[PDB]
């Protein structure tokens, strides 16, 4: 499986809106999961299974999509969003353990 | 609370070989108890390598096809385990990490929901 | 040919199709009835381990569904949520005018993972999931069910309370099936085959009080001792 | 008997029923389209059929609502099946006497 | 039961069921009939204000639908077509096999608005929608169908052209709804529940050929006077 | 009698029906696939029967078409049903007098 | 009304409605039956060239099923996918619960391109479409059928090797239809109405045999001769 | 509900058909307008219920779509379309009078 | 082996006339009988001009909506086919192309498995 | 019916994936062919029927989509691979012969 992302610096006034989009090569049944990754620290886990929020995690970002196209949504953007975002598809582990990470999509503030 | 602190890593000729120690501490080792390796190359993106279940008989190991045979990990009855790499390719430089999947509501799945501040390999 | 009950002297006998009997006496057809009763009134098993050992997945049959008009009071009544690994569902989708189990006293609900062969989950022993007032050969996705049997009878010339209970199984469908008792979002207990619904509901209430709910992000899976069979351990 | 309870009545019945009884009209083919299947009547002379029947018509809604949400069927088509069965049961529906008075069997 | 309708000697009866008459006779199931009837036959009103309450809007009900194979020429016929709002689909769609009333004279076919509760839409006096030879429960989306009952029968022993009418509804479903009759794209005219279907004819030709219609991007509204009841205000 | 007007006739019919009357095959999960639950037969011995029965279900169509063109069913089931209530409507529908002619009650 | 035939003595006489006759008796529902019988035991043509030219197409009229208990096996059977030239579906898909004739000894694949008019596919002399115990009167896309007829009975009272034949038509459903029979994807052969299966499957081999398959990306068709009926020519 | 455009100083030589896709976060059951502002001038409805053409309008422009995603075509472009196009979304004024317009997209001759 | 060169072309004045012949070798043309005519601008998109069913009797002639009365083709017995074109205009310089059409499991299509080299008229 | 391609001269490093996309403005029941273009040369057929691989291509080139949304996905790509490539909906020849081509996009290693 192959996953495109936005791929693209974008770049959004303090304030706004962004929306950045993890294409699918085929259907995925909504087993994507959005990390956040600021240089030199190790990515943190920001939402499973294409909507739900993880522990910790302000209500700012949000999730949605199905089938092949999936959306993350910052509603309001701050200094400290300014990082490295990346999806991926996951499997269960009571079958195979296969796990695909997308392209990565940088963010400007 | 729960770290994931990693040891090992360093400069080694290549052809070599090397092994990481994953060390966890402050949360259920019995429950939590899927373990594996992600590498990322300096600039690049992320790439799973391997789990394993480590905290309870008998489980599964489960490798990537492109990394099959060069690593190996360890089912050690202690929270650490442990990966050995073997013919360090000059392409292997890169950092590694030690995840702990996380769990749905129909079972644990292969997201991580914990990272270790990871190590860096160079060859 | 499908046997026929007659009730006479508040005695039942099967109808017999080369003997001509006079006796019997039918006026129109409301006296003819059909009866679901449940698997659980001839004193089977009915917890999770056991239930779920008697569905297995097929492939090669279509379904098919007949009414009934009169059913009895289940006590135990389940609840299925299945997908594979990759994250494909496996149950079909309840088709129009199904419904679940009118009168359910504890209703299982079970969600987890399996390989799923085949198409559609039959009963290995032959018998009906009920659903509302339509008997089906095969298991529906989210729908509330009880296992059960269908009988056709001529009668004679003449307060409800749900408690659902979450489970967690993986290996669904496999002999190596591990199952897990939900009392949180985070918290579990590991499940044997001998615990009624109300010990279980026990357990969640001791667990609630006692403040052996986690704390971290993980999970915690508790383990209830043997011998003294209130101490939980892990 | 019935009387009619509604305000007013409309003596006279102009009816369209779809039964008809040549060439190539059988075929589907060839047959007449969705619309074009019907026929026509009217029922203008009647010793109080109509205005009774109106009155049956509204009379037997709740029996009729009643069985409709009792039943499971998305759509019943056997209502008129029920009816005949019941009436051939009534008529004979175990030992019946020649004399009797539930019997229609008469002697001669 | 049922009531069952016996016609003897050109009088209907209704049939006894504790009673056997012997009299009555059934040779073939084609005596056997069910026939659908117009509620406009008893003398209720029929223009579009007064027809649309009553009806209602409700959810929990699952509805039914039952065949007759006979009918009456029906005069006015609706056609409803309603939006929430934000711009959903209230009336579920029309399933596959069910089709318009086939004999109309007057279609009054309205779109407009309204708060939408509910699922479906019953009739308040417990009536049936015609449809096709299916009397439904509900109404359907964009179908044409005439209020009417169903009565059963033991039979004795032996050009069309439309019309279509448009209207517009705010506030449909509630107590205070407005209704226009629309004569063009931009032009209408306020309704009121005492005009016959051949009046709003007249009015749309007389408004035609008087030049009345509008000219300007905007809408026109006309308003006939009551009491001279020719001269259109505004 | 029914004589067969059709250009030729097969003598023989090589058939296949479903009805077959052990151990777990009646249980969904165990038994055979969609594909082997019909049997097999040939009626090679015949006396007519062939022939007339093609004559037959040559004849059989403009009825069940027509039959099928009234009703609104999407798919129908119930004709053989209809056949067996209008026989025995036939057979016992009223008064049946015992020496007539309309009647099966023999005397002795 | 829908004639009745009934088996007396090993002979076959329709029965009668308004003479009642004595000797016909009924002892239960298993004596009715409804079997379904092909017309190539009529004698009829059964090649596609001429076998496609009995079937039409049509708009506005809804397609109905009957359902028959036994069948007979067909030599016969055929297969249809056609589409438009702008790339769209002529024939519907298959509703569920339908499924191929369970009894065929060659099966004529068929896909092709035609104008399609109409909506639907329907028999010109009248015929029903036999599948899986369900006769119909339209043709569904991509399954099996036979052309047949149904007749009901009354009962006295007391291996399967298939072979896939794949066409190709342009222009269907016109009188000007030009048909190919395929022996690779590369290699056709003209098709005429005097070539039964086994010649089809003759001249296959033969084709396999000889060495006479494309060589090239294009397309070779070839063209028997009509005296020597074994050299084919080009 | 968020509308996003195209987002793009569009350029098209005269002579071509340029097209503004605006997509949403929901299903709105087609419930568009389209407006052309020039520079100082008000704005000018163009097409409303997503296909439907306003009075005064050349039949040169055309709406299409449905769901989440609506497009706005113009062909054989003039020196005259030239203007900042907006898709915007409203509600029937019997209930709530709410209204989303469209970040906007600006074409270029 | 298998070629569809063209002949003819190069430079004419404006408002003048041009026939183009292609010529093919190699395969079944009685099987294979669709040629068509291909334009391409220079630096530009690719654009169909017609088609015939050349290598058997009947078939039908298809022009493009924007070449009618003009751009000709011939129906030749011969496996040569010609394409005149009369009216010219500095519009019309550009590359074309002969191709064959190729074929479906469901009949022959538009798309073109077999091009040409492909001639260069000048206006 | 306008074909919309990328539009985009896509540069990709020798050995990944690169992806092209060809939208439609209706359905067309997957009735596009795929064709490549090295500068001088005539085209090249690649895939027909939107998944059918023609004769004489490597299994690199992989096709697939539905309805108005299409995809050619070039996987291990290669320094010979490095022309235009166009996307074509066809018609069947039994009635009509009607055929539009893509605008052409580039690729760059
Ligand atoms: C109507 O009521 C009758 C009661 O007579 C039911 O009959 C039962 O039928 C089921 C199967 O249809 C029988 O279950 C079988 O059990 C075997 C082992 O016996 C167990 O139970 C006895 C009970 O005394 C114990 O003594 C014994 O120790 C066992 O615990 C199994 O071998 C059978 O198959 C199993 O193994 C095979 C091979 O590995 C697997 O493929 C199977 O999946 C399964 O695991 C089977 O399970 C049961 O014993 C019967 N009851 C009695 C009393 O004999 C009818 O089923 C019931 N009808 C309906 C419609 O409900
Ligand atoms: C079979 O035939 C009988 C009699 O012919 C019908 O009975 C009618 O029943 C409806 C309601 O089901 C009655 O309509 C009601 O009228 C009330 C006002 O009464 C007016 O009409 C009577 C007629 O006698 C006058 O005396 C009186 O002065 C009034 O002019 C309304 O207030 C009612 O509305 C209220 O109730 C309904 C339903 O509960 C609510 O939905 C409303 O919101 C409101 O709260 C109601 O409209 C009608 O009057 C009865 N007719 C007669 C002649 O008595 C049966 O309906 C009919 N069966 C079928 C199936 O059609
Ligand atoms: C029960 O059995 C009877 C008798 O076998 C069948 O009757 C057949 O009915 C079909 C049509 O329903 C007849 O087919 C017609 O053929 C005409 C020409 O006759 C041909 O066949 C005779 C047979 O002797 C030859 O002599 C003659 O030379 C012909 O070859 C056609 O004119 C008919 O219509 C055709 O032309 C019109 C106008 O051009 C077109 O519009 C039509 O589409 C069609 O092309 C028609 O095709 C057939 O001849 C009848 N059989 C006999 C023996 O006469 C019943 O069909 C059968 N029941 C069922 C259900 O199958
Ligand atoms: C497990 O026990 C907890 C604690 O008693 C239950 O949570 C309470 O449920 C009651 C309903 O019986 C509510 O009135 C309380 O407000 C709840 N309190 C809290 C803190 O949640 C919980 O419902 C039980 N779960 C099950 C499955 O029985
Ligand atoms: C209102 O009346 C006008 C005038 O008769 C109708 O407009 C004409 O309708 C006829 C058919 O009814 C058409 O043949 C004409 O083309 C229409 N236009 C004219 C005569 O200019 C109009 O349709 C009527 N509206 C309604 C709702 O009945
Ligand atoms: C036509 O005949 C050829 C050769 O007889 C068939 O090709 C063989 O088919 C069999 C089974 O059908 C396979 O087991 C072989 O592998 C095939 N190839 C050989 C023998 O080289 C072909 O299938 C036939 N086609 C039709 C339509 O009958
Ligand atoms: C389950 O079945 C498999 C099938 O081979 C077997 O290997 C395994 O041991 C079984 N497990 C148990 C617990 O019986
Ligand atoms: C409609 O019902 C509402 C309910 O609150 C009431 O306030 C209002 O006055 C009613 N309108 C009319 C015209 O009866
Ligand atoms: C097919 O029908 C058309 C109808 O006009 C006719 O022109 C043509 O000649 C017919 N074809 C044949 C082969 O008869």
């Amino acid at each position: 499986v192959v996953l495109t992302q936005t791929a693209s610096p974008v770049s959004t006034p303090v304030g706004g809106t962004v929306t950045i989009k993890c294409q699918a090569s085929q259907n995925i049944y909504s087993n994507l999961a959005w990390y956040q990754q600021k240089p030199g620290q190790p990515p943190k886990l920001l939402i499973y299974s294409a909507s739900t929020l993880a522990s910790g995690v302000p209500s700012r970002f949000k999730g949605s999509g199905s089938g092949t196209e999936y959306t993350l949504t910052i509603s309001d953007l701050e200094c400290a969003d300014a990082a490295t975002y990346y999806c991926q598809r996951y499997y269960y582990l009571s079958g195979s353990a296969d796990n695909t990470f997308g392209g990565g999509t940088e963010v400007v503030v | 609370q729960e770290q994931l602190v990693e040891s090992g890593g360093g400069l080694v000729q290549p052809e070599g070989s090397l092994t990481l120690t994953c060390t966890a501490s402050g949360f259920s080792f019995s429950s939590n108890c899927w373990r594996c390796w992600v590498r990322q190359a300096p600039g690049k993106g992320l790439e799973w390598i391997a789990c394993v279940c480590a905290g309870r008989s008998g489980g599964t190991t489960y490798y990537a096809s492109w990394a099959k045979g060069r690593f190996t990990i360890s089912k050690t009855s202690s929270p650490t385990v442990t990966l050995q790499m073997t013919s360090l390719t000059a392409a292997d430089t890169a950092t590694y990490f030690c995840a702990r999947a996380g769990y749905d509501d129909y079972g644990d799945a292969s997201f991580f929901n914990l990272w270790g501040p990871g190590t860096l390999v160079t060859v | 040919s499908i046997p026929l009950g007659v009730i006479h002297n508040s005695t039942l006998q099967v109808s017999d199709v080369d003997k001509l009997v006079c006796r019997d006496k039918l006026s129109s057809t409301n006296q003819l009835r059909s009866v679901g009763l449940n698997l659980e009134g001839n004193g089977v098993a009915t917890d999770v381990p056991s239930a779920t050992k008697r569905w297995g997945f097929r492939s090669g049959v279509p379904p098919k569904v007949v009414n009934y008009e009169a059913g009895e009071w289940a006590e135990n009544c389940y609840n299925l949520e299945i997908k594979k690994p990759d994250g494909s569902e496996c149950l079909p989708a309840a088709p129009d005018g199904i419904r679940g189990f009118p009168r359910c006293r504890y209703v299982h609900k079970v969600s987890g993972t399996g390989p799923c062969a085949g198409d559609f989950a039959f009963h290995k022993e032959g018998a009906f999931f009920l659903y509302d007032r339509l008997a089906s050969t095969v298991i529906y996705r989210g729908t509330t069910f009880a296992e059960g049997v269908v009988a056709f009878l001529i009668l004679p010339q003449a307060g409800y309370y749900s408690t659902t209970i979450r489970y967690q199984a993986t290996g669904f469908g496999t002999n190596e099936t591990e199952y897990l008792f939900e009392v949180d979002n985070l918290t579990y207990v590991q499940l044997e085959s001998r615990f009624t619904p109300q010990f279980l509901l026990q357990l969640n209430e001791t667990i609630y009080t006692s403040g052996k709910r986690s704390n971290t992000t993980g999970k915690l899976i508790w383990k209830v001792n043997p011998e003294i069979d209130t101490t939980i351990g892990e | 008997a019935i009387v009619n309870a509604q305000p007013k009545c409309n003596p006279n019945l102009h009816y369209w029923t779809t039964q008809d009884e040549i060439g190539l009209a059988w075929i589907p083919y060839f047959g007449p389209a969705a619309e074009g299947i019907y026929t026509e009547g009217l029922m203008h002379n009647q010793d109080g059929l109509i205005c009774g029947l109106r009155q049956l018509a509204n009379e037997t809604t709740q029996a009729l609502q009643l069985f409709l949400r009792a039943t499971t069927e998305l759509r019943t088509f056997s209502i008129l099946n029920r009816k005949a069965i019941d009436f051939l049961l009534q008529r004979w529906g175990g030992t019946c006497h020649i004399l009797g008075p539930d019997c229609c069997i008469e002697p001669h």
